[PDB]
């Protein structure tokens, strides 16, 4: 696992070399944008059960097929499957918005992910399509002005919309 | 389009094109501003259109996707929606030829060969257009359905 | 032809037997079941439809 | 699914053993109880319809905040009048797979495990469904031994939610 | 036209003389293995068309000549393959019965690599599902019936190479 | 009385040592009761046990176990006697015993329960007769008294995965939920008709004269994002 | 290719017209003009014409000009009526014969 | 039959019949007491190579019966299972005929207009003959199997 | 694991379909019949250890080049293997008579079975008429009527049958 | 290959191949197991070789991605690392064909006129391929190094 500086001193610890001073000046505008990066993750945390319940019941009048008799998604105890598994991309995904990067998102979720929906048969394609439902939902509450003095933040929700397509063209 | 068939008819006659041929030719380049505009309404909404056409696709035949159906699993899934994305595309360009000239030698000369030696259920795909040709339609006044929805169930009519 | 009537005219009639008892299985009440692996494939729970026929059945006569 | 023949044989791949006479006892009183078994799961099968129309009405009339609330969990809306029948629809469809196998089986497979995490996450209410269970449960019209099997599968979908 | 009988025929008939103990002695050989190539013939006769899916899905099936641009591309141009493909099983059929491969040349080889240039037929692709169709042939006929199919699969991707 | 198939071992990384003295930050977390929890932490303990013998899954309210899970607070069993409850539990039975045969569900008992990946095959071929001759109650005393399980977890630790981790790497390995789930390709693939039947919803459609060709440079775009 | 002439194999499998008639009804037809005559030149399509509705080549010089110039002057439908209508086809085939 | 193309070919070439084709009605007329032992194996078991092969089907094509299927009801089932008798009696026609000329022109010429016209899919038939084909190989020997199995796998090549 | 009951139903909760009248019937009429179907495995049981020792050295009758010096059941742990594997096939097609189908047998014992054996060097036909030599030491003594009186019970012996040739077909 | 420009040299003179030149396409034969398999180690460590060989050539030539640079943004870095996949892939074929002729004919006759013609500093292509040659020969022995540098150092000669 990295955060954002540890991929900066472990790439310059196999070339070998000290870091450089306008290498700590990207590392310092980093620590700037620190108390920006800590509410989108409070945004997105706090609403966490209702991004995932709402995100779903789109889902599933989109494509209703996955819940009617004989669907995947269909009974009690694979309806709590489906909104197990994606409370399980979303944690991964504030995951690697507090560290800066990728390296814990691809790791302990999307390494395999895809190999084991060919094995249980579920539709690899549909849970990329729920994925972009949380996304639609995190990036509109990462805008919410109340309680936060108003200024700039696109790049930082711009890193977040990162995540989330990473984590669905992983699945298909 | 009607542009090389009436050339191609009058050309074996030995003879020139008659007012009959010249007068359509003529009414047919003065249609193709509205053509055009027919055309463009289908090009940047495939993604409806498809998708939505295999929406009803899957509703009306179960079979085809389920375990044992040509169509099933995450990958003949997406090439089952890749050749109704083939078909809508050939639409447009009958839509602007202003016949089935295209469509007539793509995706229409023997399409049976090619579905019966791949598995496919040609049935299938017919009611897969048929799916599309309501979404297309509905996308379009009735002056304009009347046109788009009669490409369609001409490759309805050569798919069976 | 008429001591064939009625019986050996109906090559349909020999399976009644059977397909009448092959296909009663998995009766649905209400509107909605046969969803067969998640998608709609309803029902018409009448009494002509119970049995298959359509408006090409009763007509036949 | 756990039917009473199938406890039989898991039982025996416990130990590893052969099948005694310790198990044949157990599907020979399977096969005493079904009979008044497949005469309940025929009735309820057949009057299907009147009784899932019926235990919708049941609800609505003891909750009327769910036809006119706004919101999409409850039956104020034509989608929502819909998903609240085929609830009832598949909680009766789980009552004759239960009659049928004899056991608890299928309703622990398909209905129980798993419900209390997706009526919390829907905003569903565990009373709603006792009082569409309730109405069926005294308003099937059976009789006797064949209404003793039925008022088992029905009263152990309402401890669940209970 | 000549089977393994004309072909020995005609080489002992073209010197003018008898049918020797060595031209005897290959007819014996041709008619011990006339009971294998029925058989062999039989079964690719039942499994034409499955064969024929068969080795076009494994070799060039999703290759980008299906797709747009590629060679075979719209509906008359895969029906053509097929149809193209169909020959290639069944005059191989011939030639393993005749026990020679004087038919292919006959009616198969020549003028056809000189027509899929003109066509502008990818011959490499073409080999390929030849072989591949080879492939499957073995699959069915057996082992020894698969050699003698065989022999002739590559015969047909030898000239027209 | 029929001693084990003598398989043999292989290639891994748990039977070696890691020098890691001071191990930072990829520690798997040692959830014990030697180390005196209160009543709220013994709570993170169960959800460990669940975690690691069932999958995240099946935590759900049917599938829990109040019984056992008031002995432990007792101090009456221990770890050991909890995570054979949780094998001779009736949710492990029904979800993960019946969907797939003896081959596969010892590839579960040892990488759920050792912690370690198995070997070669003939360990599966080893180790499946004990199922099937005892019973899943004799399969998991004797794969709960190998030198394996109590030389690294012994009577108070939850399991854990061994060893995934390269300490100069970011990758490493799969963790062992996401390598074997509830069923495999071959019990999914042989009941397509009872079970199963689902047929595939529709795809995000892409034209394909938008796709890559041999010599495009759209084939190295991702290359290029991990400069 | 999967093409069909259901009203040409009507009329010849009851006999209403010959295999002559249903041979230059073919002939006339437009899937073989798209397969054999658009494609080709007027002195190529003279050429094809014989191999199929005469089952051989030209012979000479003067029967090249005789029928080029039919088919100068009328395209295909002049051309195939004047081939299924000589006395060549009819001493060969009258018809009933392919 | 062997005997009438064997004819109608020679016929045709203006010629009588070459020791390669008298030489195997001959062989043929010979192997007719062993074909009437098998269609009379196959004449009393229509009761169970029908109900059997349709047992087959349903199991591998539940669609086909499912509500929605073309063979929905009591009443579609039993012609669904009227169709299996018929192409079960063509087969004792082929191999009583020593050739397919009887399935050819009854069941098998323009069979695709038939089922795509009434609706029924044309690869759920053929997959009925060949549960029908385990059925009636597995009633007979090996030297039989080779024949009875090898007149279905025609009518299964013909049928799709 | 399913009995014959439950396969019923579980076809038809994954189409969503009630049961119909005529499908209650089929399994009342499993039920009038099942006293024959209980005392066929009463048998089978019951002089089960006679159908190993039978059956075990009538094979090497057949094949005695197994228990030869270099054979694969030559030696005393391979040779009380050999009795292992034929006492668990008789285990579990019991299971699947008390059932009334076979899911019990190719989910527990079938399933995967050809390539256990070709990666241990057992022979595969050869294992197949050892069961073939139970099925004959079985169903002739099903047909035995000791205790019993007479009924027409040809159609649930041909199931017991049924269940030990699609056994011999799993194992060549 | 070897064995391709060793007949067209025996071709040319009129001449048969000699000794000299029959004991080395034997040779060349029975060296093709060892070939097969250090081609196959870069084969799949392509992901490596150039993503790291891509990894010093920005640090020797931060000129080329600085703005500015040739390959300069996300776009032309995918590029930037393209035409490295490409040389090592050709170095594969120079690897299995025993000879620089796959290498000589494809990404070395008139490179200078592609890469001036495309504004690259054909130099800085040359610093490219040098750094996947220390990743290459990294993967592999010393008797194997000897090879495959050996072919990106005749690449690095012919590109300048
Ligand atoms: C542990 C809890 C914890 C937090 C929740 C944050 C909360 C937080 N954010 C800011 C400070 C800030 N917070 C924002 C954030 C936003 N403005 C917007 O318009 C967006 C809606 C939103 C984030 C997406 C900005 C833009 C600033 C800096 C003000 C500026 O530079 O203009 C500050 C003041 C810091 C300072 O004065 O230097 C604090 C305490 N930090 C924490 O330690
Ligand atoms: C512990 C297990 C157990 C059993 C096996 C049965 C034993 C049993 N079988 C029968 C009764 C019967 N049992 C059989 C079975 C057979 N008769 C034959 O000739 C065959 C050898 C054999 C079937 C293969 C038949 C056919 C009857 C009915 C008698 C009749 O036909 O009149 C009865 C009398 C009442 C009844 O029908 O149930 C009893 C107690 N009950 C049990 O509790
Ligand atoms: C380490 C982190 C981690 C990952 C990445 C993970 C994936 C994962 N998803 C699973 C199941 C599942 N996933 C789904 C999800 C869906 N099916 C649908 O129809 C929808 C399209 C979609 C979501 C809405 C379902 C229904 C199952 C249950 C499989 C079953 O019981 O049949 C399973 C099997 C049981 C489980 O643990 O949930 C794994 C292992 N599990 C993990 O523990
Ligand atoms: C422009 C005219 C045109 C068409 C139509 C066309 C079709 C076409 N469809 C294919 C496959 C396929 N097509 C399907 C289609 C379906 N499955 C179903 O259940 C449905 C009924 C149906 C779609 C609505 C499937 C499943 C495959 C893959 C079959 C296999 O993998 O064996 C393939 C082979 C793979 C490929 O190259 O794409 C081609 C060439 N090509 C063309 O040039
Ligand atoms: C077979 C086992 C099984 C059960 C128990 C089950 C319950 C279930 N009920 C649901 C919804 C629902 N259930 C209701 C039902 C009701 N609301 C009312 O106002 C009425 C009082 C009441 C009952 C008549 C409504 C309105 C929804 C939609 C809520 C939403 O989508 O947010 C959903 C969400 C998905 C959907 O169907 O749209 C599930 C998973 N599903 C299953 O597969
Ligand atoms: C009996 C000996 C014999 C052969 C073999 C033969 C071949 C032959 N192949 C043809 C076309 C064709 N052949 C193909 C074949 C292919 N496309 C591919 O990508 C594959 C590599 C290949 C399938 C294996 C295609 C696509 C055409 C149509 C070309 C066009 O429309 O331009 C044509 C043009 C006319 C027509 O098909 O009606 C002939 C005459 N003729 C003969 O008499
Ligand atoms: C069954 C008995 C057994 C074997 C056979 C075994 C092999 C083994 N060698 C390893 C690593 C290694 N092996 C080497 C050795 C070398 N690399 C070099 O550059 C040198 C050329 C060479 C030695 C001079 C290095 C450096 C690592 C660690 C890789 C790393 O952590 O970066 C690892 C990875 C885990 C670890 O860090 O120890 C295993 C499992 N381990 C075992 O327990
Ligand atoms: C364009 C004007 C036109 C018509 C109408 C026409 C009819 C026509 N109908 C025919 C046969 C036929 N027509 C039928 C029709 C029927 N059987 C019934 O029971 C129904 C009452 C009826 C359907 C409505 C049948 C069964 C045959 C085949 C007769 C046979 O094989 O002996 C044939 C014999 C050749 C062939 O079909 O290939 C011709 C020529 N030809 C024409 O040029
Ligand atoms: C001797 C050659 C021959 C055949 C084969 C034949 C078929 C034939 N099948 C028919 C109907 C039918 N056939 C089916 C068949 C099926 N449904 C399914 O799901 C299965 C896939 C399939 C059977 C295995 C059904 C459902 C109907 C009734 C269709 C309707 O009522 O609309 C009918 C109309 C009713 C009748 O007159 O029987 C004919 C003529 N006739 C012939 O002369
Ligand atoms: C799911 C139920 C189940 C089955 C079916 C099963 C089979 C099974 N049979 C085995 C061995 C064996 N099986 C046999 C049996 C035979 N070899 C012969 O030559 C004869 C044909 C036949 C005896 C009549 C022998 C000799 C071995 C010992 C192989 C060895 O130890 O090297 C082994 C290897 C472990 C061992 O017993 O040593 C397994 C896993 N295991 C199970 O859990
Ligand atoms: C197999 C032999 C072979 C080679 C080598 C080859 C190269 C090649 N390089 C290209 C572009 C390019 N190549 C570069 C390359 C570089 N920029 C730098 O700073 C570096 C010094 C250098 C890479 C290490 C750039 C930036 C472009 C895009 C130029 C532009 O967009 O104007 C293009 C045009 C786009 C394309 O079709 O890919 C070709 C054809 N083609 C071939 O067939």
């Amino acid at each position: 696992m990295l955060d954002a500086f540890a991929k900066v001193v472990a790439q310059a610890d196999a070339r070998g070399e000290f870091l450089s001073n306008t290498q700590i000046d990207a590392l310092s505008k980093m620590v700037k944008e620190g108390n920006q990066r800590l509410d989108i993750v409070n945004k997105v945390t706090s609403n966490a059960s209702a991004i995932v319940t709402n995100s779903a019941r789109a889902l599933f009048a989109e494509q209703p097929q996955l819940i009617q008799p004989g669907g995947n998604a269909y009974t009690s105890r694979r309806m709590a499957a489906c909104l197990r598994d994606m409370e399980i991309v979303l944690r991964y995904v504030s995951y690697a918005m507090i560290a800066g990067d990728s390296s814990v998102l691809d790791d302990r979720c999307l390494n395999g992910l895809r190999e084991t929906y060919q094995a249980l048969g579920t539709p690899g394609s549909s849970v990329a399509v729920a994925i972009q439902k949380m996304k639609d939902a995190s990036v509109a509450l990462a805008n919410d002005t109340t309680g936060t003095p108003i200024g700039d933040c696109s790049s930082l929700v711009a890193e977040l919309a990162g995540y989330f397509d990473r984590a669905a063209v992983s699945v298909v | 389009s009607i542009v090389t068939k009436s050339i191609v008819n009058a050309d074996a006659e030995a003879r020139y094109l008659s007012p009959g041929e010249l007068d359509r030719i003529k009414s047919f380049v003065l249609s193709g501003q509205r053509r055009l505009r027919i055309a463009q309404t289908l090009t940047e909404n495939r993604e409806r259109i498809v998708k939505q056409g295999g929406q009803q696709l899957f509703q009306r035949r179960p079979d085809v996707v389920s375990p044992g159906g040509n169509a099933y699993g995450e990958e003949m899934t997406a090439t089952c929606l890749r050749d109704l994305d083939y078909y809508l595309r050939l639409v447009t360009y009958g839509i602007i030829a202003g016949d089935v000239t295209p469509i007539e030698e793509i995706g229409l000369v023997g399409v049976k060969e090619m579905y019966s030696a791949l598995g496919t259920p040609i049935s299938g795909v017919a009611e897969g257009i048929r799916c599309m040709k309501d979404v297309a339609c509905s996308l379009l006044s009735g002056e304009d359905a009347a046109e788009v929805g009669f490409y369609f169930d001409y490759t309805l009519a050569a798919m069976q | 032809a008429v001591k064939q009537s009625a019986a050996a005219k109906d090559t349909v009639e020999t399976w009644r037997a059977a397909a009448k008892e092959m296909a009663a299985m998995r009766g649905i009440s209400p509107m909605g079941e046969a969803y067969f692996g998640g998608i709609a494939q309803k029902v018409d729970n009448g009494a002509l439809a119970q049995l298959g026929n359509k408006a090409s059945s009763y007509k036949k006569y | 699914m756990k039917t009473p023949i199938t406890e039989a044989i898991a039982t025996a791949d416990n130990q590893g053993r052969f099948l005694s006479n310790t198990e044949l006892q157990a599907v020979n009183g399977r096969y005493q109880r079904a009979t008044a078994s497949l005469t309940a799961a025929k009735a309820l099968t057949g009057s299907a319809q009147r009784l899932i129309t019926g235990a919708a009405q049941a609800v609505y009339n003891k909750f009327p905040y769910t036809t006119q609330m706004p919101g999409p969990a409850y039956a104020s809306s034509a989608i929502g009048k819909a998903k609240c029948a085929r609830d009832i629809g598949y909680y009766l469809r789980m009552v004759t797979y239960c009659l049928v196998v004899g056991g608890t089986g299928p309703m622990d497979e398909y209905l129980v495990a798993g419900l209390e995490e997706i009526n919390r996450s829907f905003d569903l209410s565990p009373s709603w469904y006792i009082e569409a269970l309730q109405y069926i449960k005294n308003s099937h019209g059976l009789s006797g031994q064949v209404a003793n099997e039925a008022n088992a599968y029905i009263d152990y979908a309402i401890n669940t939610l209970s | 036209m000549q089977d393994a009988i004309t072909s020995v025929i005609n080489a002992a008939d073209v010197q003018g003389k008898y049918l020797d103990a060595n031209s005897v002695e290959k007819l014996r050989g041709y008619f011990q293995t006339g009971e294998l190539r029925v058989r062999a013939a039989a079964t690719i006769a039942a499994n034409a068309a499955t064969i024929i899916k068969e080795a076009v899905a494994k070799s060039l099936l999703y290759s980008d000549i299906t797709r747009p641009g590629g060679n075979m591309y719209t509906t008359r141009r895969y029906a053509a393959c097929i149809r193209d493909l169909d020959y290639y099983l069944r005059y191989a059929t011939y030639g393993m019965l005749a026990g020679d491969p004087s038919i292919l040349d006959e009616r198969v080889l020549n003028g056809l690599k000189e027509t899929y240039n003109s066509l502008g037929v990818p011959i490499g692709a073409t080999i390929q599902a030849i072989q591949a169709m080879k492939e499957v042939t073995g699959s069915l006929v057996g082992s020894d019936a698969g050699k003698e199919m065989g022999l002739y699969f590559d015969y047909i991707c030898s000239g027209l190479s | 009385s029929i001693p084990i198939l003598k398989y043999s071992l292989s290639t891994q990384n748990q039977r070696v040592e890691s020098f890691e003295v001071n191990p930072g930050d990829e520690q798997y977390r040692i959830y014990s009761t030697d180390s005196l929890p209160s009543s709220s932490e013994v709570d993170q303990i169960i959800w460990a046990a669940y975690r690691q013998i069932f999958s995240e899954h099946q935590i759900l309210k049917s599938t829990k176990q109040p019984f056992l899970e008031s002995q432990l607070r007792f101090n009456q069993i221990s770890i050991k006697d909890f995570i054979k409850g949780l094998v001779l539990s009736a949710p492990f039975r029904d979800l993960n015993y019946n969907v797939n045969n003896n081959y596969r569900f010892v590839e579960i008992c040892v990488q759920r329960v050792l912690g370690r990946d198995i070997y070669n095959e003939r360990e599966k071929i080893a180790w499946s007769i004990i199922i099937a001759t005892q019973g899943l109650e004799g399969f998991i005393d004797t794969l709960l008294n190998t030198q394996e399980y109590l030389s690294n977890f012994g009577d108070s630790i939850v399991p854990f995965q061994r060893r995934r981790i390269i300490p100069q790497r970011s990758k490493g390995e799969m963790p062992f939920n996401l390598k074997t789930p509830r069923y495999g390709i071959e019990f999914r693939s042989k009941l397509a008709a009872t079970q199963f039947s689902w047929a595939s919803p529709i795809r995000r459609f892409r034209p394909q004269e938008q796709q890559p060709k041999a010599g495009d440079p759209a084939l190295f775009l991702n290359m290029v994002q991990e400069m | 290719y999967g093409f069909s002439f259901s009203v040409l194999e009507s009329q010849v499998k009851n006999g209403q017209i010959s295999i002559k008639e249903f041979v230059r009804s073919l002939g006339k037809s437009s899937v073989y003009q798209k397969q054999f005559y658009q494609p080709y030149v007027n002195s190529r399509v003279v050429e094809l014409a014989f191999r199929h509705f005469l089952g051989r080549n030209l012979s000479s010089l003067a029967e090249f000009q005789k029928f080029f110039a039919i088919l100068s002057k009328k395209g295909l439908t002049g051309l195939v009526d004047s081939l299924i209508n000589s006395r060549e086809y009819s001493d060969y085939f009258n018809e009933e014969t392919v």
